[PDB]
């Protein structure tokens, strides 16, 4: 939902006010900042009243900027949680106050209840019409309709739900476009998919990840040494004749402790979970996402699918005398039964070229043939036409089986498509071929370049296909995978997982979830494809909504991006304190030891201006690093040492250098404004 | 009471070894191999000691080579109280003491150079310093020569006789043993 | 030594104790 | 001057490396549990006689063994110091020590700190100096090397639950490393002018007719293990400026080599036991770079010494105040940095008479954790804690869960690493704060201005970091000072030893994965610079305000 839009920024500035200590003591660094802010505000009120002599305006400005720092730290977490919950609120925008219709008999034509009751128990029978909303998750008893799964996929695409097979599984939040279905209720409200996604977006940082725990341990230790130095600085400076003012002490304490990473840690975690959920990968917690960054080998899965999912439809090619609209309609109608990402991408190309959208099921009287691994086909028999879609050799065997011969007009087209390298698919309708379609690569750099980058980063890639060795070698050569496994059994898969886990590696595997359940249980990071959500998310093995075998690449990249964002902002927060010392120490000891003005390498105006500039920079660096925490770090896939060198050059030297420039320009603004 | 017996056993064994075998063997080997070095480097004639060869004494006479200042307790060159004056650079007491030592050295050496050596005006780390550099010892040649009625070449060759140097010039400094030089000056009066 | 000094000392002691307790129990924080 | 200093540093590092390579191999053999050649059989019958036998025990029993031996030694030394006038070898008829002085001396000699608040030559008898202090000089060094042996064994072993026999480790270390090397060093010192007699104090007829009472006693036996174990507990009030302890530049060079012998050999042994010598070379390169930079800075600050000497009528401006004339200002600066970074209390120059800039870097090397060639393992595990912090930061910076030598690091190990990092600056800061809020702590002061606060900070850093080097102008013989310093040494030893052994017990039970292309290389110039940067940066962000109020203020003035 863009970056910082005013329709939600103000709505979460209403929610920044978590300033009560009951919601602040869970974060120790900002509870320290909150305690220091309260102390400085109380002593500034005392100074203004006349309890002790002092400026009573510089201290008030210091307290106000400390409160502004706490507000900015809460604002980062508020933006992260709002961006996490925005898509769930949009899902609940059509779910709340919706027309839910419930029947009285399981058959069609029965009396219907016009009451939107959300207390539907097991065995409850509901019916929906065209342009309606499903009440909850369930199984379709009978019927056939075009359902748009946009509410849970994030992109609009029609699917077919019908009785029989694996197509009798419809969820709640998605709308129904074309026809009527009757649905038996399968789960109680409370464990449904929409409630589980709501609990995902509101159950942020309930179970803290071990990386966040250890980083919190580091931040607590840094806060402890900084608090010890700042607190013991008062008896050290009392020997010089006059003591350091405690407002200066609290300001130096807040400027020293890592408030940047200390305020942006929860923002990093929630934004990383939002990036996970925006890629249509659903995990119970961030522990598996972080463990995906620790893996040394990736085990892919392309049984039941064509290619690795990186190739998707881009263009439609008529053969001869065939309308492109008719060819796209036939391909879309054949790819309704194809749940594989290529079969979905045919529908995306058809709707982006002609906007077919809604179809009709009962008037067609069509029987759907689901996609199978052994046939590599996805067809549909509408009345009598044998509409089928599959690979070129599969269609060649199909026309060798039937009486119609394969025409020789499309040999030039299939050779041309192979010449640009896209894999070709052929649609056949009874005995004729109306066109050959191309599946262009989606990755801009190339899937071979992506796998080479992952090999450079130290993660091996293993592609399991369950096919012949002639096809497997070609698929591995076109994809760029390091090694391939063919004719795979679950026992051999488990043996491969164990022998890769034995030699000091962590194995991440995608799979079906039901057909690959022991392998996914043995693997440390598990992703399920084409799996039932209610019977999958309770067991684990993180749900992939697109069923794309290459989603593990994005999961690994997002987890590593989270880890690198945390490390880079920790390095920035630690490195800022050198310039914080160079700004505050001559300002703090300007009267106790007046010879200490030689350490003022920056030509700052007054000690009050220097301390105020340091506090203003500490407040403003959090806002200046909100976009970096929300979007992650723009990391380049290289080796480990080269990545460490590049990140050190960007962030450690940056946090060494730019606080000097920031404090100097803030003091320049203060001098030209005349505040000091 | 479980591991108490091996703990007490190894503690008693290590205590008796490291406190009554290693020092006993070290003492026996030292007294066997290096007498006059394990016994204090004492200078003996007539069965009467006149000082160790390493310690150094407070020389205030006109005919003797003055050592570094000491600033020990209850006595200038007190071997019972080691440790020099722990006066920092910023301490004005150190500046007062150094100014007094410079004035006293310029009064004692009127025919020498006006720039006194640093070792003769700054107190050592321990007050029991028997060593000065050959430059600082050669700075005070004319006063000792006038007091002892000897010659500059004779004092220079005596200093070069009683000057010891390290194996390489950077692990230390060339030094002059003050005590045996002053007993040599006493022996040269006959 | 003084009332303000001893209140500052006890406040620093409570802050250090809270941070030490947060470091020991870091999963709950 | 600069060329002579560079030659001195280069030859010191060269002789140190070529001396500590075979001792590194021998210490690696001691870690790997293979007995030394020619020692087995005798070692077997000695272990059977002592009843230690074969007790392969875990980290809890190892830590209980170390703490039990340390408390037994503390009780024995405390009662010996209280009852030293009821014991033989007391020719001066010295009385028994007071309760505070005896407690402070016992804690400082058991916790490998070796703080001499008294004057030993007029405080201690020969039997006390030989049987409590030398025995604790052996025992604290053996305990530190045994703890770092346990840490190296924990990093090496795969999925075990035990850590080796602590008594076997202590007996092997003391019998085959600490005794014969110090015997050779002591006999070299007796070949030079050091003392190994037991005679009463010699009355001296001074040439002018004055009287001198030379303290003559078993000096070289205590001096050798003082230098070898990085103890720093001198026989006399002068720690190593006294000519009966350091009579020759050759003696001082052997002293410096003995000070750095055990840390360099322990790093070499670590690199040999884990099978990758580049891992030990990483630590050696980091310590060597920081050490060379600190020696050069202190050498320059001491060459450009007192600026008032030129105005007061001196030909040279070198800070020869509080420095022995047998040694150069360069040699005094080098020895200052060597013992001050190596957790050794020995001084050949008075550190209180140093320049402000030349005394800032010593107390900074103290306050960073005494990790630059520090201690007999006592700073090696501190460097290991800094390596754990550095691999945590670098693993997060590259995007992987952190691991050192293939062993993953988790919440418990990071908690204990953070606590072990936290223990000693906490002790420094609250000890100095308690010292500077009390007239009993501010009445021990000798130099006015910020140098007095520098003295207080140096003394509390000596107690907490187990160094024992003293800004000797402080009169730390008060009961309050003795109790505060004893508390600081006790916590700074046994609140760092305990979490290191807890990390060892948490790391024995982990598999070490094989290194891959994505595995972070923990050697090379990048990781050496990263370790140097994180040690320097942690020390700076902890201790810039104290140095600014002390030595920086004294420098500027
Ligand atoms: C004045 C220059 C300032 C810097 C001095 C640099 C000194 C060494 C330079 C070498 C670095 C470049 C080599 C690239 C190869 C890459 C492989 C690698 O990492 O190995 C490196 C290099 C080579 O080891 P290797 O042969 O690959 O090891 C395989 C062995 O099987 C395993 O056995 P091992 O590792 O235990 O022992 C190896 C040994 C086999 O054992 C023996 O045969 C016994 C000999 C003992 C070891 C040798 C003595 C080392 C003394 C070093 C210090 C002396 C001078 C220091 C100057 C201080 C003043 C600035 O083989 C050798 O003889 C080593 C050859 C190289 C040492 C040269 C001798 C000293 C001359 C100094 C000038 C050289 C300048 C070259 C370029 C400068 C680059 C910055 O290792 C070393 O550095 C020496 C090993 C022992 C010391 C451990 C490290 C301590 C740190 C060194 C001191 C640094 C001073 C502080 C820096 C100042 C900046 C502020
Ligand atoms: C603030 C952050 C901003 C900057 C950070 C990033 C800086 C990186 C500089 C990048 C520029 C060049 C890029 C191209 C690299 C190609 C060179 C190469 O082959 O790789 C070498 C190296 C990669 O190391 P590696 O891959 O881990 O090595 C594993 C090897 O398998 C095993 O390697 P090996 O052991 O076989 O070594 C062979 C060879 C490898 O190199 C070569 O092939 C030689 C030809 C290329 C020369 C480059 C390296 C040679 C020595 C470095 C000189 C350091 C001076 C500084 C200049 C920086 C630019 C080089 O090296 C030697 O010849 C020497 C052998 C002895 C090994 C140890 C020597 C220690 C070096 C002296 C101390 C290090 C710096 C101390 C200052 C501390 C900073 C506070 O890349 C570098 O150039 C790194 C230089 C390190 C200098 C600065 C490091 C600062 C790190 C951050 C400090 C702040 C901490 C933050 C904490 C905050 C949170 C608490
Ligand atoms: O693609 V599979 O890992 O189910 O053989
Ligand atoms: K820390
Ligand atoms: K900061
Ligand atoms: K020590
Ligand atoms: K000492
Ligand atoms: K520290
Ligand atoms: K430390
Ligand atoms: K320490
Ligand atoms: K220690
Ligand atoms: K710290």
């Amino acid at each position: 939902a863009l970056f910082e839009p005013t329709l939600v920024v103000q709505a979460l500035k209403e929610a920044v006010k978590k300033l009560n200590p009951q919601a602040q003591w869970r974060n120790p660094v900002m509870f320290i900042v909150w305690i220091g802010s309260l102390l400085t505000t109380c002593i500034s009120i005392a100074m203004a009243s006349g309890a002790m002599p002092g400026n009573a305006l510089f201290s008030a400005a210091i307290s106000g900027w400390l409160w502004i720092t706490v507000l900015f730290a809460n604002f980062a977490e508020a933006l992260a949680e709002g961006r996490s919950k925005a898509q769930a609120n949009s899902l609940k925008g059509v779910k709340k106050t919706a027309f839910a219709r419930k029947l009285r008999e399981p058959k069609y034509g029965a009396a219907a209840d016009k009451v939107p009751a959300d207390q539907l128990r097991k065995g409850d029978i509901v019916l929906v019409e065209a342009g309606d909303i499903i009440p909850c998750d369930g199984e379709v008893i009978e019927g056939g309709a075009s359902v748009d799964e946009s509410a849970i996929t994030g992109e609009s695409a029609p699917v077919i739900r019908e009785s029989g097979g694996d197509f009798a599984s419809v969820t709640g939040g998605t709308r129904i476009l074309s026809d009527w279905l009757v649905i038996e209720c399968s789960v109680n409200p409370g464990e449904t998919f929409l409630d589980r996604m709501i609990a995902m977006v509101e159950g942020a940082q309930r179970r803290k990840t071990p990386n966040e725990i250890a980083l919190t341990i580091l931040l607590i230790a840094l806060t402890i040494v900084f608090l010890l130095a700042t607190a013991t600085l008062w008896p050290f400076s009392a020997w010089g004749g006059n003591a350091v003012s405690v407002t200066v002490l609290v300001a130096l304490l807040v400027c020293l402790i890592p408030t940047t990473i200390g305020g942006l840690l929860s923002a990093i975690g929630v934004a990383g979970m939002s990036r996970m959920l925006g890629a249509n990968v659903i995990a119970t917690s961030g522990r598996a996402v972080e463990a995906a960054g620790d893996v040394d080998v990736l085990l892919l899965d392309k049984t039941g699918t064509i290619t690795l999912g990186n190739r998707q439809a881009s263009e439609f090619i008529p053969a001869q005398g065939v309308d492109e609209k008719t060819l796209a309609d036939a391909a879309q109608l054949a790819s309704l039964a194809d749940e594989t990402p290529e079969g979905r991408s045919i529908v995306i190309l058809a709707k982006q070229r002609f906007n077919l959208r809604e179809r009709d099921v009962q008037s067609l009287h069509a029987t759907f043939v689901p996609f199978t691994a052994q046939s590599r086909m996805s067809g549909i028999n509408i009345d009598n036409r044998m509409i089928r879609k599959g690979s070129v050799d599969a269609i060649r065997r199909h026309v060798e089986a039937n009486g119609g011969h394969f025409p020789t007009d499309v040999d030039q087209k299939v050779d041309q498509v192979a010449r640009q390298g896209a894999t070709p698919l052929v649609v056949v309708e009874g005995s004729r071929v109306l066109g050959v379609i191309a599946l262009k690569d989606i990755v801009k750099g190339g899937i071979k370049e992506r796998f080479a980058q992952l090999r450079k980063m130290g993660i091996k890639t293993v592609m399991i296909t369950g096919d012949n060795r002639l096809t497997a070698a070609a698929i591995a050569a076109e994809a760029g995978v390091d090694d391939f496994l063919a004719e795979a059994t679950p026992e051999a898969k488990l043996a491969l997982i164990r022998q890769y886990q034995a030699e000091g590696r962590l194995v991440a595997m995608t799979g079906d979830g039901t057909n690959d359940a022991p392998a996914l249980a043995q693997a440390d990071v598990a992703v399920a494809m084409n799996s039932g959500t209610q019977a999958a998310k309770e067991a684990g093995n993180m749900v992939d909504l697109d069923s794309n075998p290459t989603k593990l690449i994005e999961v690994v990249h997002i987890g590593k991006q989270m880890l690198m964002t945390r490390g880079s902002l920790t390095t920035f927060s630690i490195a800022n304190d050198v310039a914080k010392y160079f700004a505050i120490i001559p300002a703090a000891f300007a009267a106790t030891y007046p010879q200490l003005n030689a350490l003022n390498i920056m030509c700052l105006h007054s000690p009050d201006s220097a301390i105020l500039s340091a506090v203003i920079f500490n407040a403003l660096i959090i806002v200046f690093l909100i976009p970096l925490a929300l979007k992650g770090v723009s990391y380049k896939p290289l080796t480990a040492s080269a990545m460490l060198r590049r990140n050190l050059w960007i962030y450690g030297l940056g946090g060494l250098l730019v606080p000097f420039i920031g404090i100097k320009v803030i003091d320049l603004l203060l001098t030209v404004c005349g505040l000091v | 009471m479980s591991g108490l017996r091996p703990a007490l056993s190894t503690f008693i064994f290590l205590l008796l070894i490291t406190g009554g075998v290693y020092p006993l063997l070290t003492t026996v080997l030292g007294q066997w191999w290096f007498p006059w070095q394990a016994n204090g480097s004492l200078i003996r004639e007539g069965d009467t000691v006149r000082g160790s060869a390493l310690i150094g004494q407070n020389f205030t006479g006109n005919g003797y080579f003055h050592g570094r200042p000491s600033a020990t307790a209850e006595m200038p060159y007190n071997p019972q109280a080691s440790g020099g004056s722990n006066l920092a650079v910023s301490n004005p007491e150190l500046d007062k003491l150094i100014a007094a030592r410079v004035a006293a050295l310029r009064a004692a050496n009127p025919d020498a150079s006006a720039s006194v050596p640093v070792e003769l005006v700054t107190a050592s780390a321990s007050g029991l310093d028997n060593n000065i550099t050959p430059q600082a010892a050669a700075w005070q040649i004319p006063r000792v020569a006038k007091a002892r009625n000897l010659s500059v070449e004779q004092l220079t060759q005596l200093i070069a006789k009683y000057s010891q140097q390290p194996l390489v010039k950077y692990i230390g400094q060339p030094v002059v043993n003050i005590v045996e030089l002053n007993l040599a000056l006493d022996k040269l009066d006959e | 030594m003084s009332a303000g000094v001893i209140t500052g000392v006890l406040l620093v002691f409570l802050l250090l104790g809270y941070l030490v307790y947060a470091l020991i129990n870091a999963e709950a924080f | 001057m600069a060329a002579q200093g560079f030659l001195l540093i280069a030859t010191f590092l060269l002789v140190l490396m070529v001396l500590a390579r075979p001792l590194g191999s021998g210490l690696a053999r001691l870690i790997n549990d293979i007995p030394l050649p020619g020692t087995t059989g005798v070692e077997r019958v000695l272990f059977r006689a002592l009843g230690v036998s074969d007790r392969e025990m875990n980290w809890k029993q190892y830590l209980c063994a170390i703490l039990g031996l340390n408390m037994l030694g503390l009780a024995v030394l405390f009662f010996m110091l209280l009852g030293q006038h009821y014991l033989p070898l007391n020719p001066q008829q010295l009385p028994g020590l007071s309760w505070d002085l005896a407690l402070n001396t016992a804690v400082s000699f058991v916790t490998n700190t070796n703080w001499q608040s008294y004057s030993g030559e007029t405080t201690l008898s020969y039997f006390s100096q030989m049987a409590g202090l030398t025995v604790q000089n052996f025992l604290s060094a053996a305990s530190g090397i045994a703890v770092i042996f346990a840490l190296i064994r924990a990093f090496t072993r795969q999925s075990m639950s035990t850590l080796g026999n602590a008594w076997v480790d202590l007996l092997r270390i003391t019998l085959w490393v600490l005794v014969p090397v110090a015997l050779l060093i002591a006999l070299f010192f007796i070949q030079q002018g050091a003392l190994q007699n037991f005679l009463p104090y010699q009355a001296v007829n001074t040439v002018e007719g004055a009287q001198q009472l030379l303290p003559m006693g078993p000096v070289a036996s205590q001096e050798a293990i003082k230098m070898l174990g990085t103890n720093g507990g001198g026989f006399f009030n002068a720690n190593s400026s006294h000519p009966f302890e350091n009579p020759t530049a050759l003696t001082n060079f052997v002293q410096m080599l003995a000070i750095f012998l055990i840390p360099t050999a322990l790093c070499f042994a670590f690199g040999e036991v884990m099978g990758d010598r580049r891992q030990g070379r990483m630590l050696l390169w980091a310590m060597s770079v920081i050490f060379v930079i600190c020696v050069g800075v202190v050498m320059w600050a001491e060459v450009q010494g007192n600026p008032h000497l030129l105005a007061l009528g001196t030909d040279s401006s070198i800070n020869m105040e509080g420095k022995e004339s047998r040694f150069g200002v360069l040699v005094s600066s080098l020895f200052a940095v060597v013992t001050t970074a190596a957790s050794c209390g020995a001084v050949i120059a008075m550190h209180d008479s140093f320049t402000a800039l030349g005394g800032m870097v010593p107390m900074w090397l103290m306050q960073i954790g005494e990790v630059v060639f520090g201690g007999v393992g006592s700073g090696l595990y501190g460097m290991m804690l800094f390596v754990l912090l550095a691999v945590f930061i670098a693993g997060l910076m590259i995007g992987r869960t952190p691991e050192y030598l293939g062993k993953k690091i988790d919440v418990r190990e990071m908690k204990l690493t953070a606590l072990a990092i936290l223990v000693t600056p906490t002790l420094v800061l609250m000890g100095a704060a308690l010292a500077m809020m009390t007239d009993a702590g501010r009445s021990a002061m000798l130099n006015p201005g910020p140098h007095g606060f520098s003295e207080v900070l140096y003394a509390v850093s000596s107690a907490a970091n187990n160094n024992g080097s003293a800004f000797a102008g402080l009169s730390a013989n008060s009961p309050f000072w003795n109790c505060l310093l004893a508390f600081c040494m006790f916590v700074g030893r046994f609140g760092v030893i305990i979490p290191v052994m807890a990390i060892a017990g948490s790391l024995v039970s982990k598999k070490s994965q094989a290194a891959s292309s994505g595995t972070l290389p923990t050697h090379g110039p990048l990781f050496v610079g990263l370790l140097i940067g994180t040690v320097l940066l942690v020390g700076a962000l902890t201790f810039i305000p104290a140095l600014a109020l002390g030595p920086v203020a004294e420098y500027l003035s």
